[PDB]
């Protein structure tokens, strides 16, 4: 899809300034005019930056954008968490048609954050038809990085979980994690002692949270 | 506000041909500078697939062309993309959009509407709880096919603290997602807690109560 090269990720703090950039060629930015878009998780590309350097109403002036050659590039000055988003250059091609770059990540920079951990047994009603999902949260932590290991009467599991991660919290710029370990009901009626072990660069050693089925 | 707004998501099985329509709003689409749509494939950016102008006249992506169509419906003031002799390349969000004038430098957007190619069938969520000074609590929405469901509390309410998690497709060739609120404890015994989950591709939609 994508015919621009964009970097997969920068990383600033509050305040500070980040540039990313979008090369193309001759005949893409070289002959046409660069557009940059900002894309929230979830939500649809808005305009930042139209003609190269112009911004659309209600897009502030920390934005900016500028062009040489076969190069583009857009800045963000006095970052805020809300600008946590992905970022899109759009151009012409020799045959004016529209072409974009891949995207690039804007991650915000924060202190470390440890992770509140929570475990929650599988529910009576999914129970009811067969299955048992455990499910392990961590809360709030950054940076992102974190391990979670799951045990079962002291067994390691491996194998047996899936985990996903939000992205960043648009507010406290923290991460959040679910992984969810799947048994059948015979196996969960089986053992008694379902355990989540978490390790983070935020938590001095790591936490524990368990439960003993029907207790 | 001038408003777009694609029909639902869903399912369309290999070889079979995807139709979209884009719904518009606070604007005459006879008077639109041009309609289009772009589409965005999973963990991927933008790919533009064609467009219709004022005069009638279309641009289509040249490796996508022979199995494209854009439309527009005045009497609807609806526009159209099909896409003919699908296959799981063309699993994306698909957006439409269009410019309200030329003189204008600003196209607005539709929201997205995920399509996915696939030979498995639509299949609707089971949605159970995730039981609760602070306390989690949530809904597990589990074995649902195709993405995506979405998910809000107390009716859009309660916001803040909540986090939704990215589905993860199962072994099964089954989504299961979770989400998540952190409320305070003494909240528990006098605060209902409602997960309101929609699974448009099914039709299903389940507003589960989460008790402690």
């Amino acid at each position: 899809q994508s015919v621009l090269t964009q970097p997969p990720s920068v990383s600033a703090a509050p305040g500070q300034k980040v540039t990313i950039s979008c090369s193309g060629s001759s005949s893409n930015i070289g002959n046409n005019y660069v557009s940059w878009y900002q894309q929230l998780p979830g939500t649809a590309p808005k305009l930042l930056i139209y003609d190269n350097n112009k911004r659309p109403s209600g897009i502030p002036d920390r934005f900016s954008g500028s062009k040489s050659g076969t190069s583009a590039t857009l800045g963000i000055t006095g970052l805020q968490t809300g600008d946590e988003a992905d970022y899109y250059c759009g151009t012409w091609d020799s045959s004016l048609n529209p072409v974009f770059g891949g995207g690039t990540k804007l991650e915000i920079k924060r202190t470390v954050a440890a992770p509140s951990v929570f475990i929650f047994p599988p529910s009576d009603e999914q129970l009811k038809s067969g299955t048992a999902s455990v499910v392990c949260l961590l809360n709030n932590f950054y940076p992102r990085e974190a391990k979670v290991q799951w045990k079962v009467d002291n067994a390691l599991q491996s194998g047996n979980s899936q985990e996903s991660v939000t992205e960043q919290d648009s507010k406290d710029s923290t991460y959040s994690l679910s992984s969810t370990l799947t048994l059948s009901k015979a196996d969960y009626e089986k053992h008694k002692v379902y355990a989540c072990e978490v390790t983070h660069q935020g938590l001095s050693s790591p936490v524990t949270k368990s439960f003993n089925r029907g207790e | 506000q001038v408003q777009l707004q694609e029909s639902g998501p869903g399912l369309v099985k290999p070889s079979e041909t995807l139709s979209l329509t884009c719904a518009v709003s606070g604007y005459s689409i006879s008077s639109g500078y041009y309609w289009g749509w772009i589409r965005q494939p999973p963990g991927k950016g933008l790919e533009w697939i064609g467009s219709i102008y004022h005069s009638g006249s279309t641009y289509y992506n040249p490796s996508l062309k022979s199995r494209v169509t854009i439309s527009v419906d005045t009497s609807k003031n609806q526009f159209s993309l099909k896409l003919s002799s699908v296959t799981a390349a063309d699993t994306a969000v698909y957006y439409c959009a269009g410019l309200t004038q030329s003189s204008h430098n600003d196209a607005n957007w539709g929201q997205g509407t995920l399509t996915t190619v696939s030979s498995a069938s639509t299949k609707g969520p089971s949605v159970f709880p995730l039981a609760p000074g602070t306390a989690a609590l949530g809904c597990l929405v589990k074995d649902y096919f195709p993405e995506p469901v979405t998910v809000s509390w107390n009716s859009g309410a309660l916001t803040s603290g909540v986090h939704t998690f990215p589905a993860v497709l199962q072994s099964s060739g089954l989504y299961s997602l979770s989400s998540v609120v952190t409320v305070p404890s003494s909240s528990l015994g006098t605060q209902t807690y409602i997960c309101n989950v929609n699974h448009k591709p099914s039709n299903t939609k389940v507003d589960k109560k989460v008790e402690p």
